[PDB]
């Protein structure tokens, strides 16, 4: 739809930008693109209308603007309280909204984590109920946004596939699993099967074999 | 300023109809410069634009869930409302109400959101775990163990391990929520390499909801 970047992340007064690429029926198609701030619980709230446009309420911070399909939002001096996920969205001249799929914007309060990612596959007993599950644990990584993807023999698996949304440990560290869901027969049907995690641009990577 | 509040049955069958309402506070002033909106938002995934109702009552839905949903207004509780017919278990989400607004510079934005609230679709009441170990299978001289707690509802279920007197290295993950509408989650502790011969493990399981207990112990394999 519209993309984004899962995750942005800057220290307290450092600037950071976060883009959001559409094609020229959205973003380019007009100027009809907004961002949203939604912290946890919260109303998410407008923070930039019509590509450029600062509401009033809105701290001076943010700032929005666009080039091709890709629009951005610039946020100047970091503050604690900007944390948040941030959305865009367009208008499309099909008649329709269109959404980003949102970027979590950190901001650093301790050093960044690399996650420490564990990959089981399906135990015995497990397979004796008719059932395989792979479980892929993915613990204390800062900050707290992560993609998995899975792979049998090399190949993207889609289907199968459930995955948490990150949440916070009690040491401010994140915490997240991936599930893929399978039987057993496809299970044996296959060589291997890897959890591939990526954090900060960095992808780790966990195998089994049945 | 206008402020929007989402009230929802929190959980709801599949085949019934969900019906969230959408209250209005702070000062309203009727106008055909605003749309009222409802937008679903989903497990860890992308937003979606459900519909909309604006001025004299006039309705847009999304093309996909057109056949399926009705938006009304009523305007003597300051209200408007949504309803969902036959929902499965994909239709679980935060669902949002909005403000859509016409006037200049803010085109097709919206420009006031209530909070959210949660909608389960599921047809289980209560239903106990099913566990399984997760046998452990490094540069620190550590091993993963864990436990698997599957197909139970509702949430929560609390795991610790030895009794509770294992609490270094444990985490207890967050559910998902299957495609049957019961959650599975995990529990791993790290422990060190050279005990797994030596060591029991057992992780203690409880799901209040289905009154159930399950001790498993968890060896290597
Ligand atoms: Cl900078
Ligand atoms: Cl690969």
């Amino acid at each position: 739809v519209l993309t984004q970047p899962p995750s942005a992340s800057g220290s307290p007064g450092q600037s950071v930008t976060i883009s959001c690429t559409g094609t020229s029926s959205d973003v380019g198609g007009y100027n009809y693109v907004s961002w949203y701030q939604h912290h946890p619980g919260k109303a998410p709230k407008l923070i930039i209308s019509e590509v450029n446009n600062r509401p009033s309420g809105v701290p001076d911070r943010f700032s929005g603007s666009k080039s091709g399909n890709t629009a951005s939002l610039t946020v100047s001096g970091l503050q604690a309280e900007d944390e948040a996920e941030y959305y865009c969205s367009s208008y499309t001249d099909i008649h329709n909204f269109v959404f980003g799929g949102g970027t979590k914007l950190t901001v650093l309060g301790q050093p960044k984590a690399a996650p420490s990612v564990t990959l089981f596959p399906p135990s015995s007993e497990e397979l004796q109920a008719n059932k395989a599950t792979l479980v892929c644990l993915i613990s204390d990584f800062y900050p707290g946004a992560v993609t998995v993807a899975w792979k049998a023999d090399s190949s993207p698996v889609k289907a199968g596939v459930e995955t948490t949304t990150p949440s916070k440990q009690s040491n401010n560290k994140y915490a997240a699993s991936s599930y893929l869901s399978l039987t057993p027969e496809q299970w044996k049907s296959h060589r291997s099967y890897s959890c591939q995690v990526t954090h900060e641009g960095s992808t780790v990577e966990k195998t089994v074999a049945p | 300023q206008v402020q929007l509040q989402e009230s929802g049955p929190g959980l709801v069958k599949p085949s019934q109809t969900l019906s969230l309402s959408c209250t209005v506070s702070g000062g309203s002033s009727s106008s055909g410069a605003h749309y009222w909106s409802w937008i679903r938002q989903y497990p860890g995934k992308g937003l979606e634009w459900i519909g909309y109702i604006h001025y004299s009552g006039n309705t847009y839905y999304n093309p996909s869930l057109k056949s399926r949903i009705t938006i009304s207004q009523h305007t003597s509780e300051n209200q408007f409302s949504l309803k969902l017919n036959s929902v499965t278990v994909a239709d679980t989400a935060v669902y949002y109400c909005a403000r859509g607004t016409r006037l200049r510079t803010l085109r097709n934005a919206f420009d006031i959101w209530g909070q959210g609230t949660m909608v389960t679709v599921s047809s289980a009441s209560t239903k106990g775990p099913s566990v399984f170990p997760l046998a452990p299978s490094t540069s620190g001289g550590t091993a993963a163990l864990g436990c698997l707690v599957k197909d139970y509802f509702p949430e929560p279920v609390t795991v610790s391990w030895n009794s509770g007197a294992l609490t270094s290295g444990v985490h207890t993950f967050p559910a998902v929520l299957q495609s049957s509408g019961l959650y599975s989650l995990s529990s791993v502790v790290t422990v060190p390499s050279s005990s797994l011969g030596t060591q029991t493990y057992i992780c203690n399981v409880n799901h209040k909801p289905s009154n159930t207990k399950v001790d498993k112990r968890v060896e290597p394999k």
